[PDB]
């Protein structure tokens, strides 16, 4: 995942192809308990880096809870384009996970939203929490009472 | 006038083309003005280069330097990002004066004679491809 946003051109394409193949041959990684947190963290890092005084140096950033680093382009347009492009795989994988096993992923999402560090900054944007609380809605299903009826 | 000389390098003499103007180097200590004034009645170190001229006027350059320094002060006060280097110059005799030399002198004419190509090739060889980090900073300083 961390190489999906490389500064080059073909590197991200081959990384995307490898990720697609890996998720194809091992479907059980969708409902894992560590991928979602890491991808939300990197999305939040990119969202924070969206507006960080481009002329100021040091475009490097450190992903929390994982030893890695991310570089960003110079112009605003490229950064906006890359963050918008990355903002789609999140929804795709979230809906794919929600389609098959809703209970486990819903419990994981509930557990993620109960950390003290993010509560202080929650008054700001904190795009990860917004993404979670937006993805929870339009992928829900019917409960026990209304699971078997004919329209 | 805000520094005290220490010694003289006895091997830096190099006359230039021209009238017999030569060049010399000095090792100097920077203290200040008031401390220098009070220490001149009782008895952070780098090197400096000096250029001497005979038979030439050095007043229009002084006026231009004053204007440049005033513009630099205005720009620094307003809060923008512009770069100008006001090298000092003082006249002391009719047709004779002392002119400071910027550190690490690199004339464009000499580089053009050496390369006979565009500056883009020179700075591509010196720093690297346009996608590197240093190239962006060099371009920003060039624009400034």
């Amino acid at each position: 995942l961390v190489n999906f946003n490389h500064i080059h051109k073909r590197i991200r394409r081959v990384a995307d192809k490898y990720l697609s193949g890996l998720v194809d041959k091992f479907p059980h990684l969708l409902w894992s308990g560590t991928v979602l947190k890491t991808m939300l963290d990197i999305l939040q890092t990119l969202s924070l880096s969206l507006s960080a005084d481009i002329h100021k140096d040091q475009p490097y950033y450190d992903i929390p809870d994982a030893p890695y680093r991310i570089t960003v382009p110079d112009t605003y347009e490229a950064r906006e384009s890359i963050v918008k492009d990355f903002a789609a795989r999140c929804g795709m994988i979230l809906q794919e996970a929600m389609k098959w096993a809703p209970t486990v992923t819903k419990s994981h999402l509930q557990e993620y939203l109960n950390k003290h560090q993010n509560w202080v900054s929650g008054l700001s944007q904190h795009t990860g929490l917004a993404m979670a609380t937006e993805s929870i809605l339009h992928f829900a299903g019917y409960n026990k009472q209304n699971t078997t009826l004919g329209a | 006038p805000e520094a005290i000389v220490l010694d003289i390098d006895y091997k830096s003499g190099t006359p230039m083309q021209s009238k017999a103007p030569y060049l010399a180097k000095f090792k100097v200590k920077r203290c200040g003005v008031s401390e220098l004034e009070k220490e001149g009645l009782r008895c952070k170190i780098s090197w400096q280069a000096a250029i001497f001229k005979v038979g030439d006027d050095c007043r229009q350059d002084m006026l231009a330097l004053q204007i440049i320094d005033l513009f630099k002060n205005i720009f620094q006060l307003v809060g923008l990002d512009l770069f100008v280097f006001p090298y000092r110059v003082v006249a002391t005799a009719p047709g004779c004066g002392v002119i400071e030399c910027i550190p690490d002198c690199t004339s464009r004419d000499q580089l053009g004679r050496q390369t006979d190509f565009g500056m883009y090739d020179y700075f591509t060889r010196q720093y690297g491809d346009e996608s590197t980090l240093a190239f962006q900073q060099a371009r920003y300083n060039f624009i400034r």
